[PDB]
């Protein structure tokens, strides 16, 4: 098996946030860590200015800014989870930005038990050294002698094997570290000093049984000195002979988990609760006492950073991050917190599903995201977005035209709108739209075109006539009518050249001052459908599409004589046709009423249409329309599924536009709406800017409780969501939540903190909670599915459950509840008591498969409307995971034991096919196909078992360090390689897995290696080290880092040429840069 | 109960003046070793398990005597072989009384292995080249997923309400995953060891190994199970899977029967109890050098007692033994033990030999 993994969506969860002077000494920076990503901003009055963002080949585990003696600005120390240490510097060389690596080395020890309080990394305030507590019984020291470019470092044995937190202190004759530890007597604080000179600890200034549950340590700066120690109940200062202590009522509620220093003084600190409380702690003065104020509520903070001007960065892992404003203990109101800005954080993605929501043939991902109030559904859609600036209700718009009403202003001030038998004119002044008359333009006739034309004039082309109007002193200066007064049926005009068409006939007029002169006439072999006349001054040809021969055609400049004449096929007519110019070539596009779009290369001199390709874009008819997007032209295909059409290296691309149907559009360049679009649909005119390239767009739906599983019932037009709110014993809520705020509501009729489970029913379009069904007291909802069973036509939400009692370890009882959502409410259609926890379920060939502890059990759905067992299968593992393909069944436990059962219809029971037991923690599994099984496993790895007598063992074909923790896999794709499996992750990264042909695998593997020679890596970390399956540590196999491959496009033109130097390539021969460019761009369009 | 529960584990019936050796020899993981093989001994030795021996044939007497000079470990093969366990000699006794040669050792199983080669020497003794199997250790289920702000709270102060606060504290980050705290608790060494300790507390009050591996191998030896499951347990490399598998065996398996007849209920789980510090079951050698793993229970049924009580060579000093056989098929199931002094408690009990038994789940 040959797989390709790529990032659809980088991790969003913040796990570190530091400030300092990194970019310049004169700039204040905020650095943010999002697992493998490092964002760098500059703090402003206006907010946060982004500056440089980079990935690492590493999970950022330590991130500290420091300034060693005689350096203009701060340097950044980072240590990864694989013990990659680096010192980094910000390098602006001209108009480009780069993060250069001053030093790097791997600080790992061969023999070492990693500490239970994780990696801790600290730098002394003189910047003599870096301390790393990596392992129990050891303290690693990296001296900061400027010659130490390899980060060579020594260890010192600690006596104390269970260290909790540790800092370096301020104001000491020598570098001194302070730390809480635990031995079988109790929890105490100690200090040592650190001599590089001796590579050893000397005993230090002071010591202390401190609070049972003391956890945090804070180095106080030099105005006082000393250390603050936070616990559950206490906050204790310590120093030589000085000592304070408090236990305010306000924090005994939830534990403090993050802190931050507000001023260099050390007067104030920000404290971070585990549930969102944000406190100040003030050091009152010398050092008299400690006051603690409760400032307000934030998102549940992983880290905090005071930014100055009373603004605070709140980094979160469980919900959105924030900038919040603080207020001083003001004369009128107590010090309080206000949310200034929110940044999206998808993770943790705990479950998701893919839904074709818009009906467009475009998947949308809907995730269960967040926890404990930060809980949320997130709707993730792929596309080009429209930034909307104005909206106008006007139904029945048939056409849009921008127009310059004042000839010595360089900018549109008019929008003209056609309706059935009716024309209307909107004038624009800044952002004020007013319908008005345009003298000379008729209003009781349907316009087919208007706009500016040569010799300082406006033209309007009605069904009745072709009016022509003076820019100055507007009035009619010309009119052209059809000989026997017949209606103009199709119209097309440019700068200086009209080509109307009447029924089967078509005339060709030209625009000259105060006169429109008839030049040609002609007939046509069937009725005329659509015209174009675009210059590529005056255009020497004219495109046509016709009604019966269903055919696109080119014509001559005045004669109207056929130049190419291609038959398009089928029974549906042309709807629009467009001669356009992409890249530096010329094309002809033509659209059918059924949604089909055919494109041809064009030859302006001869007329030769070449290389027909087809594509289908949204089944309603399609109007094509030219616009400018950054010094180049695109095409906007107004339809069911609106679409922009650009050309990336001489092959066209169809980025879809992120809107419900657009019928007509035109570009608009006003003073109030510069470089904009005007879109109309059946009910509304919209005015907006447009994004250049595609992106992922995230709609958020707050639940204010934990969502846990989700599935979609298309017939009901709604989502099932298992959720979980926390009440406290009386039992009452802590806040209003999705389940307590539902329209309709219910509770299951029967057979200190508490969890209460519900099945929410949420509207597909509006995401209103329509109903909230509460399960029993002590009942824990585990699994959810929405399916049809047996001969029954009705569709049901089915939930598996378990009965959790604190006395009981392994649950002895549970339920399989079948529900129907039919009225606004939810009917319990059937229970089924079961002697165990229902961990999983799956619709299985019209029957219900379901794990109950170690048993896999198949149920049929009776006409009596009850669940009846067919067969069973007792395992020697616990069936946590259940996935199927056809009659094949995949079972897994938490410990990476996997089975492969098969149903046998002729035999009535299940049979074992294959198995693999290999002890490791498994978080998710998926069936890639009948033979291959994708899984996620401990230390952020992906792995692939393959199927292929004593061949019921499963071969290990795939290994890869992802760097993310996968909760859910699910088959689907967010676009309109073989297969697509999306996965969601704890940091809110989303990834895609697909499969490759061996040929392609081999090519791309070579190319990774060529790439790794050429691409600068931040901590100088080898890509191979990074992707190595790690816990054992082995090279990755049968997995292509698509992120690596995609980075090819970002390298300079010569680095490409270097990468492809003597690369054998199929069609083999010596390959080009442009050969691989168009391959890699084909690979970007799977996600 | 007031019988000295350490008297059994010292095997005084061998004689109590043996030269001792400070037990410590551990071969490297995945290394290869050439170790001799005890002939004439068929058992599945578990790491940590004490194994007493009596050897007569002068080839056996030789190569032990040699082993005392050089490394003291030997191979104890688990038969149809592929897998076994090393055993280190920690006590030696030469004896030429009654005219005849005897060697008495006390070994202790140490490391599991895979067999590679088995060249049998011209002396008559097999010499097994041997791959030392590593002892699979995994981190906490939470270690990967864990919030770094919540690292600081992972160590706790050391009572069923305590286990709930433990479960809430330890597995809080289960909310990031797609499962509950109560599921992660079912794969938690410490929770699993405590649960096993409760079936151990009703057999009976002590201190046992902190280490999940050591604990798991200790409780493996208490289980009266057939030779084939013993091997299932041994092959399981992960201690967590071993502890869960042991919990299962302990809950499900509740009767014990005569292996030969297949339907004669000798005793129940309710009756199992511990007179050895080792546990309710342990290996003892008889006078002829046959090793018996003997599970002590309070009551037994359908046994016939033949011969008369004897204290000769008794494995439990103070008690005399009477041979017990299956009422139906005559199979030597074990021995009834009976007090010699009238104040000892308990007064009587049955010691039933593992090989003759067969654990069952009812219905
Ligand atoms: O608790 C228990 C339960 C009973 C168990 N016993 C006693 C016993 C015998 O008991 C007779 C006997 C005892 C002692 C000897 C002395 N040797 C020394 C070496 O050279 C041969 C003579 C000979 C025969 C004879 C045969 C087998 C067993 C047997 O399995 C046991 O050992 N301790
Ligand atoms: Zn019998």
């Amino acid at each position: 098996s040959y797989n390709y993994v790529v990032t659809a969506q980088k991790p969003t969860a913040v796990n570190g946030c530091v400030t300092g002077h990194f970019t310049s000494a004169e700039d204040l920076n905020l650095l943010i860590a999002k697992n493998t990503r490092l964002e760098i901003y500059v703090v402003t009055a206006e907010g946060l200015r982004p500056v440089k963002e980079v990935g690492m080949y590493g999970k950022i585990a330590v991130m500290e800014l420091f300034r060693p003696k005689g350096e203009s600005k701060d340097l950044l120390f980072i240590l990864t989870a694989k013990y990659n240490a680096c010192i980094l510097e910000y390098k602006q060389s001209g108009e480009s930005i780069d993060i250069i690596t001053r030093a790097h080395g791997n600080v790992q020890d061969r023999i070492g038990r990693p500490s239970e309080t994780g990696i801790i990394g600290i730098i002394d305030p003189e910047c003599r050294m870096i301390g790393l507590r990596l392992y129990d019984g050891l303290f690693k020291v990296i001296p900061l002698d400027r010659d130490n470019k390899e980060l060579k470092a020594f260890n010192i044995r600690l006596e104390e094997l269970h260290v909790i937190d540790v800092k370096f202190l301020y104001g000491c004759q020598a570098p001194t570290i302070c730390f809480v530890y635990q031995d079988p007597q109790g929890r105490h604080v100690k200090t040592y000093e650190v001599s590089l000179r001796e590579k050893e600890f000397n005993k230090g200034p002071w010591k202390q049984n401190v609070e049972a549950e003391a956890s945090m340590v804070i180095a106080v700066p030099e105005p006082f000195g000393g250390a603050i120690i936070i616990g559950q109940e206490s906050i204790t200062y310590h120093n030589g002979d000085k000592y304070l202590a408090i236990a305010p009522p306000i924090i005994k509620q939830s534990t403090i988990v993050c802190h931050n220093r507000v001023d260099p003084n050390g007067s104030r600190y920000l404290l971070g609760d585990m549930e969102g409380r944000l406190f100040m702690l003030l050091l009152e003065k010398t050092l008299k006492d400690l006051r603690v104020e409760l400032l307000g509520e934030t998102s549940i903070a992983e880290c905090l950073t005071y930014l100055d001007n009373g603004v605070v960065f709140v980094g979160s892992r469980l919900g959105d991050s924030q900038l919040v404003k603080l207020n001083v203990d003001s004369n009128e109101q107590g010090s309080y917190v206000v949310a200034m800005e929110t940044f999206t954080n998808l993770g943790p993605i705990v479950d998701m599903c893919v839904v074709d929501l818009e009906r467009q043939g475009q998947g949308q991902l809907v995730t269960c995201s967040g926890a404990f109030k930060e809980g949320s559904l997130r709707i993730i859609r792929n596309g080009i977005g429209i930034h909307e600036h104005a909206s106008i209700d006007l139904p029945g718009i048939k056409g849009l035209w921008p127009l310059r009403s004042d000839p010595n202003r360089e900018t549109d001030d008019t929008l003209v709108l056609s309706f059935v038998g009716q024309t209307r004119v909107l004038m624009l002044n800044g952002e004020e739209v007013e319908e008005t008359e345009l003298m000379g333009f008729v209003d009781d006739q349907q316009t087919f075109f208007c706009g500016n034309v040569a010799h300082q004039q406006l033209i309007q082309i009605t069904s009745a006539s072709v009016r022509l109007v003076s820019q100055e002193p507007k009035a009619l200066v010309s009119e052209w009518k059809e000989p026997q007064a017949k209606n103009i049926s199709v119209a097309s005009c440019n700068s200086s050249q009209v080509v109307v068409a009447v029924g089967r006939a078509l005339y060709y007029l030209q625009i000259h001052p105060q006169e429109l002169r008839q030049i040609s006439h002609t007939e046509m072999e069937h009725e005329v459908a659509c015209l174009d006349i675009t210059p590529l001054g005056l255009s020497p040809l004219c495109a046509i599409g016709l009604w019966t021969d269903i055919s696109a055609r080119i014509l001559k400049l005045p004669s109207f004589e056929l130049l190419h004449k291609e038959m398009l096929g089928g029974e549906i007519i042309p709807r629009s046709i467009l001669m356009t110019t992409f890249e530096s070539s010329h094309y002809l596009l033509c659209a059918l009423g059924d949604g089909a779009l055919f494109y041809f290369g064009l030859n302006i001199e001869t007329g030769l249409l070449s290389d027909r390709k087809k594509v289908t874009l949204g089944t309603q008819p399609t109007v094509l329309r030219t616009f400018r997007s950054l010094s180049t032209t695109n095409v906007f295909a107004c339809s069911d599924r609106p679409t922009v059409i650009y050309s990336s290296n001489h092959k066209l691309v169809f980025s879809n536009v992120n809107l419900k149907e657009v019928n007509y559009m035109c570009p608009l360049n006003s003073d109030g709406y510069p470089d904009s679009l005007a879109l109309a649909n059946n009910s509304t005119l919209t005015i907006g800017t447009i994004d250049e390239i595609q992106k992922l767009h995230i709609r958020t739906v707050p639940l204010y409780e934990s969502p846990r599983k989700i599935c979609y019932q298309e017939v009901s037009q709604c989502f099932g969501v298992l959720s979980s709110r926390i009440e406290v014993q009386d039992t009452t809520a802590l806040r209003p939540s999705a389940s307590t705020q539902a329209l309709s509501s219910s509770v299951s009729s029967s057979k200190e903190e508490v969890e209460v489970h519900n099945l929410l029913i949420i509207d597909q379009h509006t995401f209103e909670v329509l109903h909230a069904h509460q399960f029993l007291q002590n009942e824990y909802a585990l699994s959810l599915v929405s399916c049809k069973l047996g001969k029954d036509p009705n569709t049901y939400f089915i939930v598996g459950t378990a009965m959790v009692y604190p006395e009981e370890a392994e649950p002895k009882q549970g339920r399989i509840v079948v529900f129907q959502y039919s009225d606004g409410k939810l009917q319990t259609v059937a229970e089924k008591e079961v002697k165990g926890a229902v961990y999983s379920m799956v619709e299985f060939n019209g029957k219900l498969l379901a794990s109950i502890n170690s048993t896999v059990r198949l149920y049929e759905w009776t006409t009596e409307k009850e669940l009846r067992t067919e067969c069973n299968h007792y395992n020697n593992i616990m069936a946590l995971y259940l996935k199927t393909k056809g009659d094949f069944i995949l079972v897994g436990d938490l410990m990476r034991s996997v089975l492969l059962l098969a149903y046998k219809p002729m035999e009535g029971n299940f049979e074992e096919i294959a198995r693999d037991f290999n002890p490791n923690w498994m978080s998710a599994v998926e069936i890639l196909d009948d033979d291959n099984f994708l899984g996620a496993e401990n230390a952020f790895n992906l792995f692939v078992c393959q199927k292929d007598e004593e061949r019921q063992h499963l071969q290990e074909v795939g290994l890869f360090h992802l760097g993310e923790f996968v909760n859910v896999f699910c088959h689907g794709s967010l676009v309109m390689t073989q297969g697509s499996v999306l996965f969601g992750t704890v940091n809110g990264m989303i990834g895609l897995v697909t499969s490759l042909s061996e040929s392609w695998y081999n090519l791309l593997l070579d190319m990774q290696n060529r790439l790794n020679k050429v691409i600068k890596s931040v901590g100088k970390i080898e890509h191979s080290f990074w992707r190595s399956f790690h816990t054992k540590t082995e090279p990755a196999t049968g997995f292509i880092d698509g992120d690596l491959i995609e980075s090819f496009l970002d390298i300079s033109r010569p680095k490409m040429q270097e990468v492809v130097a003597n690369l054998q390539y199929d069609d083999k021969r010596e390959a080009t840069a442009d050969d691989l460019i168009k391959v890699v761009e084909e690979l970007t369009r799977i996600h | 109960i007031n019988f000295d529960t350490s008297l059994p584990t010292s095997h005084t019936y061998l004689g109590a003046d043996m030269e001792e050796f400070h037990g410590r020899t551990l071969h490297d993981d995945d290394s290869c070793q050439v170790i001799p093989v005890l002939p004439q001994v068929m058992m599945i030795l578990i790491p940590g398990q004490t194994l007493p021996l009596q050897l007569f044939h002068p080839q056996e007497v030789s190569m032990v005597r040699n082993l005392i000079q050089k490394d003291r470990t030997f191979a104890v093969l688990a038969y149809s072989a592929q897998f076994g366990t090393t055993a280190e000699i920690y006590a030696y006794r030469e004896e030429q009384d009654f005219g005849i040669e005897i060697v008495k050792v006390k070994a202790i199983g140490r490391q599991r292995f895979k067999v590679l080669e088995l060249r049998t020497q011209s002396d008559g003794i097999q010499q097994a080249k041997v791959q030392i199997l590593p002892e699979c250790v995994l981190p906490s289920t939470m270690s990967a997923v864990q919030l770094e702000s919540l690292n600081k709270c992972q160590i706790f102060p050391s009572s069923y309400k305590w286990w709930q606060k433990y479960q809430k504290r330890k597995f809080h980050c289960a909310n990031l995953t797609s499962w509950p705290r109560w599921l992660y608790s079912l794969y938690d060494a410490e929770t699993l060891m405590d649960r096993i300790k409760k079936q151990l507390r009703e057999w009976d009050d002590d201190s046992l190994p902190s280490n999940p591996i050591d604990f798991s191998y200790r409780v493996a030896a208490c289980l009266p199970i057939d030779d084939v499951l013993r091997i299932q347990l041994l092959k399981i490399g992960s201690a967590i899977q071993r502890l869960r598998c042991e919990l299962d065996i302990m809950n499900k398996c509740t009767s014990l029967c005569c292996k030969q007849c297949q339907e004669t209920e000798i005793t129940t789980k309710n009756e199992i109890f511990s007179l050895s510090l080792c546990g309710p079951m342990a290996a003892y050698v008889n006078p002829h050098g046959y090793v018996h793993e003997t599970l002590t229970v309070y009551k037994a049924c359908n046994l016939n007692l033949i011969g008369r009580p004897s204290t000769e060579h008794s494995w439990f000093p103070g008690y005399a033994w009477t041979v017990a056989q299956c009422k139906i098929c005559a199979s030597h199931i074990g021995w009834k033990f009976t007090a010699t002094k009238k104040d000892m408690s308990p007064q009587k009990f049955w010691g039933l030999t593992r090989s003759a038994l067969l654990p069952t789940i009812p219905d």
